């Protein structure tokens, strides 16, 4: 085979050059070290890191959040250290279990949930700023920041916005491995099956889309790596045989192609759209649709199947039923 | 070698004390924890708690 | 007690011998 | 009909099967032997869907469905309307897929590029095969496969997953899901990063490769490097199905309890139980 | 009475649906697809009938031009009109639109099909400092191989025949990626070094195996203009030669398997 | 842990929907053995004499 | 060789003490663990607890 | 050949002791584990536990 | 107390001796 696409056979070492920012060249932190193993898939060098304010802040809120989360998880196993470690995935920080509408709930029932929520929110933001500022610091464009934005917004939607529009904190996602997942099912059951929500559709489309696209783009570049097609930026400004082939390949197959530059747009667009599509769906849910299946039936989208075993009338609705 | 009987010691020319030291430190620590906690998760041989072992009693 | 059943002895033993003798 | 640079590349040869008779382009499409074959399946398979859907009970595009045969028919053929057409299409499907993939091989041969693309395309094909063919073999019926129908297919996914009591816990799934997410995020970053360097805003000069590196080594303190991201993308993408395929095949042939119960192995190590 | 009901059958969800669609298509069409036509358009025609306009809907098609201001001076405008004026040594099988072409002479030297290169700018690729990006390890003395790998310097280069083509002189490094791009070998029999892309050779413990081309055709790998630096065009030239050999080294590489 | 094949399967809903039960044949056997200790019916007796209310 | 009978020793010219050592360390540890825990998971043959065995008792 | 008979030995010119050694090591270990645990998962031929065998008894 | 249950001693002891004697 061609081994040079899978891993790197002969590794290189030498002096790395620092691009001086607009500001905060000073707030780079740590002794850069190498990993020979890591060097077989990517660059081996691992430090330094930029610090600065946004960072500081993000960590600040982030940690507080984490602390509140974990601490409460411990409190669930009554602080038994052995049990904690065994039961860890099953432990969580839950939102309120009674109906208080949108009132700040008691500490012991959802209160702590809410606090961690707010702090997680704040870290996300601080981080956002990091991403956005750094870009501007180095004279790049802001695309990453905007993609990241959408992601954050979707977190907001399922965290507080949706709860708000229906007006109960009870609808919040809980913190914890298994329990954040149990949420998914509950939430779906409640809103009459999410497979039937169109935005869930869209989203998934775009998500699989990403799969397809990365596999394709990924594969395409490696296929043309022999002509130095991995040098993607010089290819943009001075088109070489590499991407000429890459283009041709796709044109001869699906019958239209991209450019080396624009394929990146497509990917960036699909990525974004996952998060956006999602957000919409979440906003609509509870607010305008109560039961997504029934809704799909009102617009006759829903498939209907004959009975295999005899059809069963609901017993509640019989003459002389109990309760 | 200062009146040594074996060559044993040459091991440290082969092995690297810093690795050994550090490894034992960890190794031991873990075994130790396993034993402590593991014991304290039985009914007999749990000090720290009331004998809810209910040894044979009831 | 290994009576009537030398099965494993044969299986274990035989090769043991010819491994001994073949590769000198 | 040609890109300004297209002509110098349009040369004969590098077909896998049957040489020169099929070696031509219709417009921008390259045909080849497998071109022909693909088309044939596509056309027949689609037509077959239509005819089949015609004798359904609806024509709402979401609501149309071609279901596989009952479990009683085993691994045999079923009456055409009672699951047979399902069978038909499934073959046209495979047909199309494979012809598609081989066509790609012919193309790449002609261009002197690597075969990474076709091969990559092989992964989903396999998963299709896993779900429609293997898993049903192992349980001994076609009736274990999924139906063709936009909403219909999801119903299959849905029930399947509740047959083990909470599919979220199935460890194959966990891995696959993780990849799905990482992949998406990573495409976003890769997308953005190129675009930022190329279109730096204002009359700012286009930036260098070093700026790509700097940027990430700032934000998260590591840069995977330019070639390798491509390599890595391909990897993430691919294990979506590679790992999942394990969880899929497992459910039924190798596990019959709820998926959560399976974590019992850890939850129940008698030491700390 | 219901939340989100615009009529007895019309609800706000339903409307949003279409809305969503609308946007998607718009972006796709009125944007993304335009952005795609920055290279190689407008379409060209060497059979068809009096056409200054692709698939119809599209001669707007091309977006208005960008202007990439380049890192080390100068501007590029996209889309462009970059004309191919190499005179291709390719005869047609038929005069037909989309019937394939036959090379007239040696395809590897005449640079056609998989052996064709792009006419890139005849300049050296540069670092952020203004040094040359791609250089050998005679020049980049600061750079080195990682401890734990095989130094290919000294090894025999075995070609497709099973015949030693020559011996490895050097590695060439990308200074801004810390990555090795080329082996520079000494083609035995002549007094010349030829540059092979590292993606065309399987490096072993004892030998470098080159499946791409035959031993005899190492003599004709494109010559470098300078000794210690490589232009962007020379890169494409070198790469295309070996890859072209994947279809043109032996006569049987043409043919189908049966 | 990785429970070996085959599986007993039934169908409980329309074809192609993936509805129905999925059993490990082994496990069923074990349960069936267990649910067999149900002691057999006692030998039936001839209804003869007065009602117990007058006897006891 | 200093008064040897076999050439056994030459093994270490071939094999590397440090590997063998580090490996054995691990190997034995794992085995030791398996047995220990394994035993303590039975009914007979658990020290560390009250006789869960109900040995013949009922 | 220092009083040999066959050339059997030339195998190690061809094979590499270290590979063989290290593999046999693993191979055997696995089979060993297989048998041990295998046995200890039956009813007859479990030492480590009370005779669950209910040999004929019930 | 090993009553013809020299079994583990057999397995433990035997090799112990030849490991003693073979590599000298
Ligand atoms: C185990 C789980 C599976 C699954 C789970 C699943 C979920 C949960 C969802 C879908 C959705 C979708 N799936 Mg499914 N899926 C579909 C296709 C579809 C589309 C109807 C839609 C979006 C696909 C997409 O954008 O992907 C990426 C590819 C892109 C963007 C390129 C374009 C592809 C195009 C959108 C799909 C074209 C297919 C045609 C509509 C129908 C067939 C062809 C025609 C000519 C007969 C195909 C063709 C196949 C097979 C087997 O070939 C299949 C298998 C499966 N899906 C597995 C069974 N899929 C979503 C949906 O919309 O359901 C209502 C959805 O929510
Ligand atoms: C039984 C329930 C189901 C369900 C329930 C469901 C719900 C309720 C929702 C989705 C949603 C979605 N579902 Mg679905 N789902 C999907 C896939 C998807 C995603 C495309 C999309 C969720 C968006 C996302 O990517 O989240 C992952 C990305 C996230 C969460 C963003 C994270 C970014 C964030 C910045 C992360 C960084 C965090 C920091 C590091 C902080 C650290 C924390 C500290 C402070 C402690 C597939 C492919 C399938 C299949 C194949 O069946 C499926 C079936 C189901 N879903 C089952 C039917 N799903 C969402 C949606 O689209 O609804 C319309 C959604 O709301
Ligand atoms: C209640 C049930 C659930 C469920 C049941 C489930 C099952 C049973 C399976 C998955 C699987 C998967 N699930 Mg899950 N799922 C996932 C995500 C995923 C995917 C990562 C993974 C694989 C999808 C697949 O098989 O593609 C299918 C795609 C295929 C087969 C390729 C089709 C492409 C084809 C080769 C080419 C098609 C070309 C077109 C016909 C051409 C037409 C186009 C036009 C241009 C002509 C998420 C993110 C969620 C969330 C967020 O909750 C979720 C929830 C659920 N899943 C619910 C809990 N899911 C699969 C898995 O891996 O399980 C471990 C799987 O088997
Ligand atoms: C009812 C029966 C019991 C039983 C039956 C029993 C038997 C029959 C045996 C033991 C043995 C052992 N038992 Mg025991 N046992 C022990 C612990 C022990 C160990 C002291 C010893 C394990 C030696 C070993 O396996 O080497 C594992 C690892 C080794 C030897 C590594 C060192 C060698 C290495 C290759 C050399 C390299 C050293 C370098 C300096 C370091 C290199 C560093 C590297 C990483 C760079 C504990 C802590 C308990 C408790 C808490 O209840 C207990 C209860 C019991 N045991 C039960 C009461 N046990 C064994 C023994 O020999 O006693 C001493 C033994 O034969
Ligand atoms: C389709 C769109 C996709 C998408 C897109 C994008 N995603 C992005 C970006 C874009 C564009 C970024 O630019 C940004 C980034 O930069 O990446 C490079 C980012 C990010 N997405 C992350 C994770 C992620 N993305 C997910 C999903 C999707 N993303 C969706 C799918 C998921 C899922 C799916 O779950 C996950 C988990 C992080 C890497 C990063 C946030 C960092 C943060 O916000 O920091 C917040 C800071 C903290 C939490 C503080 C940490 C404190 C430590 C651990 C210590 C606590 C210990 C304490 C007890 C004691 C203190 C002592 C201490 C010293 C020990
Ligand atoms: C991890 C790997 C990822 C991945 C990778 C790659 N993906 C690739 C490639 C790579 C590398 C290509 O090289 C190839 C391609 O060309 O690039 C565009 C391709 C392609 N992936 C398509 C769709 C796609 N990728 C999906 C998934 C992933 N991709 C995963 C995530 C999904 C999901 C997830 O649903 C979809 C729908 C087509 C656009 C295209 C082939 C067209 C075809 O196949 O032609 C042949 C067939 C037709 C044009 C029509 C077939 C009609 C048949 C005969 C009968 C009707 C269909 C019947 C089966 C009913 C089912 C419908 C029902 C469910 C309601
Ligand atoms: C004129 C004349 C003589 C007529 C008589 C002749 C006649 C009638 C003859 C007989 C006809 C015959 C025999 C055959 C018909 C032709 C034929 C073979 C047809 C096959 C056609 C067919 C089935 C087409 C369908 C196309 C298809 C399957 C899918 C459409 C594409 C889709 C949905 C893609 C998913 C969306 C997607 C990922 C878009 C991505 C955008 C792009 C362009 C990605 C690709 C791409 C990537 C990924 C890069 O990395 C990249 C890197 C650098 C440069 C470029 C690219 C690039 O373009
Ligand atoms: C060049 O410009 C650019 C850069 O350089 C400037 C960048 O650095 C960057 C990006 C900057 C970065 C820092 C990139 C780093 C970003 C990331 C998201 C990297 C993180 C990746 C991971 C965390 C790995 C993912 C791991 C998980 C999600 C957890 C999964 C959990 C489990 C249990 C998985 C279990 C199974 C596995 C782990 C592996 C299973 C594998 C198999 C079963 C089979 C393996 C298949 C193969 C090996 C392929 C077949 C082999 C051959 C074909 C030879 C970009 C975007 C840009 O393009
Ligand atoms: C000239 O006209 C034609 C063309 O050019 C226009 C063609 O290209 C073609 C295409 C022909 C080719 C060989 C194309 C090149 C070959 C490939 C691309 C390989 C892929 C081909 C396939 C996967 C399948 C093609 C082979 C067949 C359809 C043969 C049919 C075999 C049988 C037994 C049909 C009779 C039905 C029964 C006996 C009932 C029992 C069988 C079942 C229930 C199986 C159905 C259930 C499944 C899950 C199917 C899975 C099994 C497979 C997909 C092989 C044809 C046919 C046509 O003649
Ligand atoms: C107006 C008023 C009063 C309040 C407004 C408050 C507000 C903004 C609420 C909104 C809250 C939001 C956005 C809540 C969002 C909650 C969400 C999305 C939770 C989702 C998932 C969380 C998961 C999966 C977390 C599990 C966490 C753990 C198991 C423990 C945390 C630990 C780690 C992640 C490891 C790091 C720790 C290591 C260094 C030791
Ligand atoms: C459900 C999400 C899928 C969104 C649709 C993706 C757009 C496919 C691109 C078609 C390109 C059309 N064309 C040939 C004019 O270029
Ligand atoms: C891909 C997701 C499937 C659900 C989409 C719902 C389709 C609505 C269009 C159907 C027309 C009927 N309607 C809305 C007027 O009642």
């Amino acid at each position: 085979a061609d081994y040079q696409t899978i891993y790197t056979q002969i590794q290189a070492r030498g002096p790395h050059i620092t691009v001086s920012g607009e500001w905060g060249d000073n707030d780079r932190v740590g002794k850069p070290f190498y990993s020979y193993w890591l060097g077989k898939i990517g660059d081996a060098q691992i430090g330094p890191i930029y610090l600065g304010a946004s960072g500081i802040a993000a960590f600040a809120f982030g940690s507080t959040a984490i602390l509140i989360i974990l601490f409460n998880m411990a409190a669930e196993v009554h602080f038994d250290p052995l049990q904690f470690f065994r039961q860890f995935f099953w432990l969580g920080l839950y939102p309120p279990k009674a109906q208080y509408g949108m009132g700040i709930p008691p500490l012991h029932d959802g209160g702590w949930w809410l606090m961690a929520g707010l702090f997680m929110t704040l870290s996300l933001g601080s981080w956002w700023i990091r991403v956005y500022s750094r870009a501007r610091a180095l004279g790049l464009g802001t695309h990453i920041a905007w993609n990241f934005a959408a992601a954050i917004f979707f977190v907001l939607c399922i965290g507080c916005i949706h709860p708000t529009l229906v007006g109960s904190w009870s609808e919040g996602v809980p913190f914890g491995i298994w329990p954040h997942i149990d949420w998914l099912t509950a939430f779906s059951i409640r809103y009459g099956n999410f497979y039937y929500c169109p935005w869930h559709g869209f989203s998934i489309g775009f998500a699989y889309g990403c799969g397809l696209l990365f596999a394709a783009h990924g594969a395409t570049i490696l296929a043309v790596a022999r002509f130095g097609g991995d040098r993607e930026i010089e290819q943009i400004t001075d088109r070489g045989t590499a991407v000429e082939r890459a283009a041709l390949f796709w044109r001869w197959t699906i019958g239209f192609n991209a450019t080396i530059e624009s394929v990146h747009r497509w990917g960036w667009f699909f990525s974004l759209m996952v998060m956006v599509s999602a957000s919409v769906g979440i906003l609509l849910t509870g607010t305008f649709v109560d039961n997504w299946y029934l809704w799909c039936v009102k617009h006759g989208a829903a498939p209907d199947y004959p009975a295999y075993l005899p059809a069963t009338p609901d017993p509640a609705s019989l003459p002389g039923a109990p309760k | 070698a200062t009146e040594y009987r074996t060559a044993s010691w040459k091991l440290w020319l082969i092995l690297d004390p810093r690795r050994v030291l550090t490894a034992l430190f960890v190794y031991l620590t873990v075994i130790a924890l396993l034993i402590h906690f593991g014991l304290l998760s039985t009914d007999r041989l749990n000090w720290w708690e009331f004998q809810r072992g209910l040894p044979k009693a009831a | 007690s290994d009576w009537n059943l030398w099965v494993p002895l044969g299986i274990l033993g035989i090769p043991t011998i010819w491994i001994a003798l073949t590769y000198r | 009909a040609l890109l300004s640079f297209e002509r110098k590349y349009r040369v004969r040869g590098g077909t896998l099967i049957g040489g020169d008779l099929f070696d031509f382009w219709v417009g921008p499409y390259f045909v080849g032997f497998f071109g022909v074959s693909a088309i044939f399946f596509i056309f027949l398979g689609v037509s077959l869907i239509g005819y089949a859907a015609s004798q359904g009970p609806t024509w709402d595009p979401f609501a149309i469905s071609i279901n596989p045969p009952d479990l009683k028919y085993g691994l045999g053929a079923a009456p055409l309307l009672e699951g047979g057409f399902w069978q038909a299409i499934t073959v046209c499907a495979l047909g199309a897929f494979i012809s598609w993939m081989l066509r790609e091989v012919e193309i790449s041969r002609k261009l002197g590029i690597g075969w990474h693309v076709p091969l990559a395309f092989c992964v989903p094909i396999f998963m299709f095969c896993v779900l429609q063919v293997f898993r049903p073999l192992l349980l001994g019926s076609w009736g274990h496969a999924f139906p063709y129908g936009i909403l219909s297919h999801l119903d299959w996914v849905n029930n399947f997953g509740y047959q083990y009591l909470n599919w979220h816990y199935n460890p194959g799934h966990m891995s696959s899901v993780s990849f799905l997410f990482v992949n998406a995020m990573a495409l976003g970053l890769h997308g953005g990063l190129i675009l930022s360097v190329a279109n730096p805003g204002d009359g700012d000069k286009v930036k260098t490769a070093e700026h790509e590196n700097q940027y990430f080594r700032d934000v998260v303190g590591y840069s995977i490097g330019a070639l390798s991201i491509h390599r890595l993308g391909l990897f993430l993408a691919s294990n979506i199905f590679l790992t999942g395929a394990f969880g899929t095949i497992a459910s039924g042939p190798f596990w019959t309890r709820g998926w959560p119960e399976w974590w019992g192995w850890w939850l129940d190590i008698p030491f700390w139980s | 009475m219901y939340h989100g009901a615009l009529a007895q059958h019309l609800d706000i969800a339903q409307l949003v649906w279409y809305a969503q669609w609308l946007v998607i298509w718009t972006v796709v069409l009125l944007y993304l697809r335009r952005e795609d036509r920055r290279e190689g358009y407008p379409l060209v025609e060497p059979l068809g009938l009096v056409k200054l306009a692709p698939e119809d809907g599209q001669v707007y098609e091309l977006p208005y031009p960008k202007t990439f201001v380049l890192p080390h001076g100068g501007t590029v405008t996209v889309p462009r009109r970059r004309p191919e004026t190499r005179e291709l040594k390719l005869a047609q099988t038929d005069g037909f639109e989309g019937a394939p072409l036959q090379p007239t002479g040696n395809p590897l030297v005449d640079a056609v099909g998989p052996a064709s290169y792009a006419e890139r700018a005849e300049v050296v690729d540069a670092t952020v400092d203004g040094k040359a990006k791609i250089v050998p390890l005679r020049v980049a003395t600061d750079f080195s191989i990682a401890e734990g790998d095989v130094d290919p310097r000294g090894l025999p280069v075995v070609a497709a025949d099973g015949v030693e083509a020559g011996t490895v002189t050097d590695l060439w490094v990308d200074r801004s990626e810390h990555y090795f791009r080329y082996l520079e070998l000494s083609v035995a029999g002549s007094a010349r070094t030829a540059l092979i892309p590292l993606g065309f050779c399987d490096v072993k413990k004892d030998k470098i195996v080159v499946t791409s081309i035959l031993s005899e055709q190492f003599a004709n790998v494109p010559r470098l203009q300078s000794r210690d630096q490589i232009t962007l065009r020379e890169e494409d030239k070198v790469s295309a030669y070996y890859a072209g050999g994947l279809l043109y080294a032996t006569p049987e590489r043409a043919e189908s398997l049966l | 842990c990785f429970e070996p094949p085959p599986a007993t399967t039934t169908q409980t809903g329309f074809r192609g929907l993936s509805m129905g039960e999925v059993l490990h044949p082994a496990t069923v056997k074990a349960k069936k053995e267990r649910d067999a200790q149900y002691p057999p019916a006692l030998a039936a007796v001839k209804a003869e004499g007065p009602p117990v209310s007058q006897v006891y």
